[PDB]
């Protein structure tokens, strides 16, 4: 039995030297035997690989002592409804040097902004996991027609994480101590999270008491809504997956159901909206 | 298309390690909660007649040691992310690593809380004779 978290996308037909191999798993057959590995004097380590590492497939149900919960139940996220942001991811494909995985093309919110970014990976070498720009096409166009030009128009992720922190700070300032990331069939949202998020125990901001949302990687700070000024990191966000609430189509069909006023324009933020939309007349009406 | 590097067992230590602002005491704290160890390691079958040295570039374990991959006992070869060090580099992948067999049920955390005697290059209490 095998998960698809952290996947090997290479096309490389050769497994790992044990030396290098993360896991048992991806150690080369030549090195197998009686369930064990063996090291084979002769054979070296390979000095030059890159291989596209997946990010699709984490579960955040961990349960740690002063480690808050990143998903929530409908009832918390119901009390935080002010801290609500629907969030929706455009992928695009891995290709060329590796093929597997989906990178995060144009990040969507319900505030209305899009984000594109170039498209990145994690990519294992010899030494280390290099985070850094990978070949990638668009998904088998016909509705993703409108993705082909914005594989040009992408920000450095350094400059989109700075702007996510920027947009979320100025949007929720004023309505709530923290974010509710609202969500339809999550995993693509939440392998894109890992770009932009951090998480850890309860913080309070550097410049005052209220809780941290925001972290810096440059001064290893935290700062709440209202300090987080230059600050790249998403710190302890909140979550819930509508998809998830007992709901038999798609989402544009479920929205539709209660709401005439969001037309589908076919983009990430106007899914977005349409999850928070769908989230609000679910939980509120009746 | 692609191969899994992956078992299921091991996606909520390496999910909630791979989110951590500190994966260290993320790692220390998931153990600490009850979590199980990190496993899917590359343990290698020796002769168990070696040099007994923590670090090795051929499989050292003597008849207390367990030999393992280096990468496969780093929390951040494990996780994907940046290395600690201030060269962003690591010192377990590329080589072998000799863990007491006592503490071979948890290697990555083993790695983690333990440092190597520059002096006699064995792990410090385990057995540094100095
Ligand atoms: O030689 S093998 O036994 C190991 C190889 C592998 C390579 C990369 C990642 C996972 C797995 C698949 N067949
Ligand atoms: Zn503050
Ligand atoms: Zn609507
Ligand atoms: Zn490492
Ligand atoms: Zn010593």
């Amino acid at each position: 039995n095998v998960t698809g978290l952290f996947k090997d996308c290479s096309k490389v037909i050769t497994g790992l030297h044990p030396t290098q191999a993360p896991t048992h798993l991806s150690v080369d057959t030549k090195f197998k035997t009686e369930g064990l590995c063996v090291d084979i004097p002769g054979i070296p380590k390979d000095m030059t690989y890159r291989r596209l590492i997946s990010m699709m497939g984490f579960k955040m149900n961990y349960q740690v002592n002063g480690y808050p919960n990143m998903f929530i139940t409908r009832e918390e996220a119901i009390r935080h409804v002010r801290a609500w942001i629907g969030f929706d991811v455009e992928g695009c494909h891995a290709t060329r040097e590796a093929v597997g995985t989906n990178l995060p093309l144009q990040l969507g919110f319900s505030t209305g902004v899009n984000l594109v970014a170039v498209p990145t990976g994690y990519v294992d070498t010899p030494n280390n996991t290099d985070f850094s720009r990978v070949s990638a096409k668009p998904p088998p166009g016909d509705q993703f027609k409108h993705l082909i030009p914005l594989m040009y128009k992408g920000l450095p992720w350094n400059v989109v994480r700075i702007k996510i922190v920027q947009m979320l700070s100025d949007t929720l300032k004023n309505l709530s101590d923290r974010v509710v990331f609202v969500l339809w069939a999550h995993g693509f949202e939440l392998t894109s999270m890992k770009y932009f998020v951090k998480i850890g125990p309860e913080r309070t901001c550097c410049l005052c008491d209220r809780r941290a949302t925001c972290f810096s990687t440059a001064s290893d700070t935290y700062a709440c809504w209202h300090h987080s000024i230059g600050f790249d990191y998403v710190y302890n966000p909140f979550m819930i997956d509508v998809q998830q609430w007992g709901f038999t189509g798609n989402l544009q069909s479920n929205h539709d159901l209660y709401c005439q006023v969001h037309g589908n324009a076919h983009v990430a933020s106007c899914d977005a909206i349409m999850t928070r939309c769908l989230a609000v007349h679910e939980c509120f009406v009746k | 298309a692609g191969n899994a590097t992956e078992v299921p067992a091991n996606s909520t230590v390496l999910s909630f390690c791979a989110f951590a602002v500190d994966a260290a005491k993320a790692y220390k704290d998931y153990l600490a909660s009850g979590g199980q160890p990190i496993t899917n390691c590359v343990k290698m079958l020796c002769t168990h007649t070696g040099t007994g040295q923590a670090i090795t570039v051929t499989p050292e374990a003597n008849m207390d040691q367990e030999s393992f991959g280096g990468a496969s006992c780093c929390l951040y070869c494990r996780c994907h992310i940046d290395h600690p060090n201030p060269k962003g580099f690591c010192d377990l992948k590329g080589k072998y690593v000799q863990i007491p067999t006592t503490c071979a049920n948890d290697p990555v955390g083993f790695t983690l809380k333990n440092t190597v005697c520059t002096v006699c290059g064995m792990w410090k209490g385990y057995g540094c004779s100095c």
